[PDB]
């Protein structure tokens, strides 16, 4: 089978410049490659096909060259809603395989969370768990950092967190942080916050609220 | 307009098979083949085979064995059958179809089906609000939202007032929590003074367990 090595793994651009992908092709496999673009939870949307020919309903902004084992996507002027993962496949040689893609980011200038905490809701706590939320809203860059306090002592390896993928609108990310406590250690506490630090803040952010107040 | 819509995402028991269905619409499966591709978690894409408008199939090496595609031209069907599947075949599968005939870009596709080899069993998630407060108004704008816990397997949907609010709704990936059950966080960013006349309601779906439920989020105090 015909190998084909995308890089760079993880491309960082700024809006408004010039990007270019590349797919390397183990053997020479003449102008016998599609490039594919796929946004989060999206299925695959072709872009170019036989190296450099434009496909309907594609931006004018996207296309492609190469020949032989060489092959390059490019986007003049990159966009924020370009954000996705892309990938080159060859048709050259049965069987039609795939590059293992390149994911876009794009850079933005810093913007702290906006933070916001969530008690146990009553009907969890009939379950003989409480799970408390802290939300991380629209930051950048990516790394943040949420610390959980019950009346003041640092949890750790009780919470569980997710990011979102970059807003293909503002470019910002958004986190999501759960602490998980039985509900007999969350009604022996009373105050529950989540401080967070990160690259925008001057100092840290903490949001808390008293169980039952 | 050409469109390829694929069977509910599912569990499927090692060792056990599994059978997705594409049925497809603004052409016939008499003149154009159709392709079906998976895509193992964080990872690439990977051809698994066709079936031609003459009905004859191809194979990817990997799976000659174990994997064969049927159809129905009347009933513009599609049938993909893997056999003895390993936590390995736990994957997004697509049906697809290319740009001519004969060829391989892959112009049309299905929204794939998400397929958990797992020896587990399904469960239908449990939904709770997130819920805003006087401690939740961040500049007048306030947040709110649904914690959909423990649940197998993945995944679920989650819209927020059938569809009509989508601005500031940031649905996370799920986490798998120790238990072995997911747990999903989707959250909204509402007017603060909006909580009074306007109703929140997050709809969630699970699919694999036919579990849907549409939760109205309100602040407490």
């Amino acid at each position: 089978d015909i190998l084909l090595t995308q890089s760079p793994v993880i491309l960082s651009v700024s809006p408004g410049e010039r990007v270019s992908f590349s797919c390397r092709a183990s053997q020479s496999i003449g102008t016998n490659i599609h490039w594919y673009q796929q946004r989060t939870n999206g299925s695959p949307r072709l872009l170019i096909k036989y190296a450099s020919e434009s496909i309907s309903g594609i931006p004018s902004r996207f296309s492609g060259s190469g020949s032989g084992t060489d092959f390059t996507l490019s986007i003049n002027s990159v966009e924020s809603e370009d954000i996705a993962d892309y990938y080159c496949q060859q048709n050259n040689n049965w069987p039609t395989t795939f590059g293992a893609g390149t994911k876009l980011e794009l850079k933005r200038t810093v913007a702290a969370p906006s933070v916001f905490i969530f008690p146990p809701s009553d009907e969890q706590l009939k379950s003989g768990t409480a799970s408390v939320v802290c939300l991380l809203n629209n930051f950048y860059p990516r790394e943040a950092k949420v610390q959980w306090k019950v009346d003041n002592a640092l949890q750790s390896g009780n919470s569980q967190e997710s990011v979102t993928e970059q807003d293909s609108k503002d470019s910002t990310y958004s986190l999501s942080s759960t602490l998980t406590l039985s509900k007999a250690d969350y009604e022996k506490h009373k105050v529950y916050a989540c401080e967070v630090t990160h690259q925008g803040l001057s100092s840290p952010v903490t949001k808390s609220f008293n169980r039952g107040a | 307009q050409v469109q390829l819509k694929q069977s509910g995402p599912g569990l499927v028991q090692p060792s056990q098979s599994l059978s997705i269905t594409c049925t497809v619409s603004g052409f016939s499966l008499t003149n154009y083949g159709v392709h079906w591709v998976r895509q193992s978690p964080g990872k690439g894409l990977e051809w698994l085979g066709v079936i031609w408008s003459g009905g004859n199939t191809d194979y990817n090496t990997p799976f000659t064995s174990r994997l064969s595609i049927n159809k129905d031209n009347s009933k513009s069907q599609v049938f993909f059958k893997m056999n003895s599947l390993q936590s390995n075949d736990t994957a997004i599968y697509y049906c697809a179809r290319a740009l001519t005939y004969y060829d391989y870009e892959f112009a049309y596709w299905g929204q794939g089906t998400l397929v958990t080899v797992s020896a587990a069993s399904t469960k239908g998630p449990s939904v709770f609000p997130l819920a805003p407060s006087s401690k939740s108004t961040s500049g007048g704008t306030a947040a709110l939202g649904c914690l959909v816990k423990d649940y197998f397997p993945e995944p679920v949907t989650v819209s927020w007032n059938s569809g009509a609010l989508t601005s500031g709704v940031h649905t996370f990936p799920a986490v798998l929590q120790s238990s072995g059950l997911y747990s999903l966080s989707s959250v909204v960013t509402v007017p603060s003074s909006s909580l009074g006349t306007q109703t929140y309601i997050c709809n969630v779906n699970h699919k694999p367990s036919n579990t849907k439920v549409d939760k109205r989020v309100e602040p407490k105090s």
